[PDB]
């Protein structure tokens, strides 16, 4: 119940934090100062870098041990993976542009928008198809990424 | 009666309610078949 | 917008504007006549007949303002479940009093010694109904055999 | 939304920020290609759900603020789970007839608002739809005039 | 003890609750209208020919119990006060038999009936709900395919069983393709190009009114006549930056798939959900057992998951309780096992 | 400097995040200010140290 409270009022801060801030990780936990089980892990026959454990771990064991027995607080000693697309200075101006642009360009290249579908919720009487409308979606690979069209 | 009652998974109160409820049912009989049924029973039977 | 010669260009004439549902993907039919009802579901650890039973109380002064035609009815329900199972249990109760009576003049002449048992049992269950509350436990269909069977 | 879509817009998202909820069994989820996701967790027999619910809907808080802003200004709601219905109030009309949505709307008007608060009412299902300014588009005369849906 | 060994087992019996219902399932791609119908026949086969029995119905299209959707459509019935009905045919159990074989056989869909499990949802024993899940990152389509796998082998050496999948149809799905280049190029805004695609085809929550009072919702969509067929895109033209209209076909692009009109993750994994029953001749655990050992040899990626059991330690605690207590009276070793047979 | 939150990007199932920063050979040194240009109004870049 104390949780729940220190966690409501929150709730009447968020509407007032930098969106940065609110769309990045807000938590409200149980504290304990103190770890115990701590499942490190490494790798011996298929090397894979300090990192590319790290997501590894984050991305089959993190997730599911941040709920398992009244877990407190899971720590991940390192990061899950992410698309990373470091700019150059030079580039961007040898092109005339600038982060601004890259941002937008991703944030318009890479969404997944919502469509309807053939056979509208209220069709016409004596259609016999209905099937859903795909639209944009979200990129995958790295590849993908690079051939955005600044 | 009360050793099975320790119910347990979903068919808790199940096994649970049946066996306590004529477990109490037992103990009430009991006291009334050593307060009221003997009372009764001597205060006029013949 | 209003087109070079000040023609005003209402919604009115790009798109048909009407009043109508908010989602047109169920359709409820009562015995093939249209109409839509209220399919209530309960909460973890409602009180279920309590509810029901409310139910239909905050429900009720809503039919002293409905308009011409506008009808209820009670498809798919419980209640008459519940209170059909009760009188049921409660009647074999009763049936096994005045049996248990005669097998018991049968046996004891006396129609005064014959009063005994069958003044015997009523007290017990009464305290098992005042036992089960004091932990809490309601008049449920098992809570009810075993007062049967123990009987 | 499609089933692909809301699977990994609106529900992985909640999934991911959903962890570090004291008891829980498992957690199923269903991504319909109606756009609708509904995660659903089974906590184990015993526990309050007045506080398990609490907690498994002050975790999606976290999440919100990450979830297409249609969703955002969509429904999203947390209840006490029941799988079956029981009082099942039917309405219809006799005299002054009125379509299987004047009634639809009505019920959910005066009726449905207030059931699904009555005692301890879990989830009140309307079969149908409550009214709602409707603008049926037509694309020739949006064009007839140059003008988009925008 | 064969008296007791041979005695079958079950939890709660299921009886008749005056009420039943019944489930409609169309195939995949059925329309609103097409599973209405179904419904009808549904519907009536109680006004008609039960009404002996039916006392009212209750038919909702679009809303089935797997989920939603035009392919599905619940139908609560009613049946007449327990009196006015005598024979053991007027009782759920054959009522709702007759029920499903008339369906089964007048029929182009999934029609069928259930007593309202008395019980519980959950716990029903000579049943199982198996899951796979989605351990590696195997996509959806792997994961559909282990899925065939699984069933299969179940089928192929059923002592039998009886296995079948959650609802997962996998539906084919029309897939639009805007190039961003041309449109980039046109003169029209991928925003626009979207906001269109969508306020049109799947319409939109725009802001809301007051209507007779209550505060309701106000959407934006497009007349049905405009959004049936794939060959209506065309009809829906964007704005462009040289303040000229631009046929959707000018950026467009089309090309239908096959996607899944459902998609089940378990535990935060993509799963699919098996619903299958113990063999015939075995039971749950049995069945169980030899259905783990199944799923045991699917691709690499491919896991699963999911009287009473406590009875031989319950009666155990009773094989205490008494002797004791058969003691605290009867003290002398020799009465303790007289009542014991 | 700093990076940002972009967007979300589906990642062989999962869903993970979306950065954009810069390299570090060009974020190490605050002589590294100058890099960067900034567009105008005019459409022509602009030297951050302007």
């Amino acid at each position: 119940i104390a949780q729940v409270q220190v966690q409501n009022k929150l709730q009447l801060a968020m509407p007032l934090l930098p969106q940065e801030v609110q769309q990045q990780g807000v938590s409200v936990e149980k504290s304990s100062s103190s770890f115990l089980m701590v499942v490190g892990v490494i790798n011996t026959d298929g090397t894979m870098t300090q990192e590319d454990i790290s997501d590894y771990v984050a991305a089959n064991m993190k997730d599911a041990i941040s709920r398992t027995s009244g877990v407190g607080d899971v720590q991940l000693f390192g990061s899950q993976y992410a698309m990373r697309i470091w700019m150059n200075p030079n580039e961007l101006n040898k092109f005339q542009l600038t982060p601004v642009d890259v941002i937008t360009a991703i944030k318009a290249q890479n969404a997944q928008v919502a469509a309807g579908q053939l056979g509208g919720t209220p069709p016409v009487k004596g259609q016999q198809l209905n099937a859903s409308i795909i639209a944009q979606t979200r990129l995958t690979s790295t590849e993908e990424f690079g051939k955005i069209l600044l | 009666f009360v050793p099975m009652a320790f119910f347990g998974g979903s068919t808790g109160a199940i096994y649970r309610q049946f066996s306590i409820t004529i477990v109490s049912a037992m103990a009430l009989s009991v006291l009334v078949a050593l307060i009221l049924t003997p009372a009764l029973c001597a205060t006029m039977l013949k | 917008k209003v087109n070079q010669d000040g023609s005003r260009v209402l919604l009115r004439d790009v798109a048909k504007i009407e009043l109508g549902g908010e989602n047109y993907d169920i359709i409820a039919e009562f015995n093939g006549q249209p109409a839509s009802g209220l399919g209530i579901k309960l909460a973890t650890g409602a009180n279920a007949l309590d509810t029901a039973a409310a139910i239909r109380a905050e429900l009720a002064k809503m039919e002293p303002f409905f308009p011409s035609g506008l009808k209820i009815v009670y498809p798919y329900d419980t209640t008459p479940f519940v209170k059909i199972s009760i009188h049921e249990v409660v009647k074999t109760l009763v049936e096994a009093i005045i049996l248990v009576f005669l097998v018991m003049y049968l046996f004891l002449q006396n129609f005064r010694a014959t009063l005994i048992p069958t003044i015997a049992v009523p007290v017990v269950l009464l305290g098992t109904f005042a036992v089960l509350a004091a932990f809490g436990f309601s008049i449920n269909t098992l809570t009810m055999f075993g007062m049967v069977l123990a009987i | 939304a499609d089933a692909k879509t809301v699977q990994d817009t609106v529900t992985q998202v909640i999934e991911q920020n959903m962890n570090g909820i004291d008891n829980l069994m498992y957690m199923s989820s269903n991504s319909d290609s109606t756009g609708t996701v509904q995660i659903t967790l089974t906590f184990e027999s015993g526990t309050d759900a007045d506080i398990a619910q609490v907690q498994v809907q002050n975790k999606l808080q976290l999440a919100m603020p990450l979830l297409p802003q249609e969703v955002q200004q969509q429904g999203v709601s947390v209840e006490k789970s029941s799988s079956s219905f029981l009082m099942v109030v039917g309405v219809i009309n006799t005299d002054g007839t009125m379509t299987q949505e004047d009634i639809s709307d009505y019920v959910a008007a005066n009726m449905k608002d207030a059931i699904s608060r009555t005692s301890g009412v879990g989830d009140v299902q309307l079969f149908g739809s409550q009214y709602a300014m409707r603008i049926w588009m037509n694309p020739n005369e949006l064009n007839k005039f140059q003008l988009t849906p925008v | 003890a064969y008296l007791f060994v041979r005695l079958p087992s079950s939890f709660l019996p299921d009886e008749d609750q005056g009420v039943f219902m019944t489930m409609v399932q169309l195939p995949a791609g059925a329309t609103q209208e097409r599973t209405q119908k179904v419904l009808n026949e549904v519907t009536h086969y109680y006004l008609t020919k039960e009404k002996n029995n039916v006392e009212s119905v209750f038919a909702v299209n679009g809303f089935g119990f797997a989920g939603r959707g035009q392919n599905t459509g619940i139908a609560f019935v009613s049946l007449k006060d327990w009196a006015d009905r005598p024979g053991e045919e007027n009782k759920v159990e054959a009522i709702t038999m007759r029920a499903t074989r008339a369906f089964s056989q007048i029929k182009d869909a999934m029609v069928f009936a259930f007593n309202l499990p008395a019980i519980v949802e959950l716990g029903t024993a000579t049943g199982f709900d198996f899951e796979l899940i989605d351990q590696a990152g195997l996509g959806h389509e792997k994961l559909t395919q282990a899925r065939n796998q699984l069933l299969a082998e179940a089928a192929k050496h059923p002592m039998l069983t009886s296995v079948r999948p959650n609802g997962l149809e996998d539906t084919p799905q029309f897939k639009i393709d805007i190039d961003q280049e041309k449109a980039q190029a046109l003169g029209v805004s991928i925003n626009d190009i979207n906001t269109t695609l969508g306020a049109a085809w799947g319409g939109s929550y725009v802001n809301d009114f007051i209507d007779r009072g209550r505060v309701k919702k106000v959407y934006v969509m497009s007349e049905a006549k405009y959004r049936m067929l794939p060959d209506d895109i065309g009809d829906w033209y964007v704005r462009a930056a040289d303040g000229q209209m631009v046929p959707f076909s000018a950026f467009s692009s089309s090309r239908w798939e096959y996607g899944s009109p459902r998609l089940e993750r378990y535990n935060g994994l993509p799963s699919m959900e098996i619903l299958g029953q113990a063999a015939p001749g075995k039971s749950t655990g049995e069945a169980m057992e030899l259905m783990e050992q199944l799923a045991s040899k699917l691709p690499t990626g491919v896991g699963y998951d999911w009287s009473g059991n406590q009875a031989p330690s319950l009666y155990a605690i009773s094989l205490i309780v008494v002797f004791l207590c058969l003691a605290a009276l009867y003290e002398s070793w020799s009465i303790p096992f007289s009542v014991m047979l």
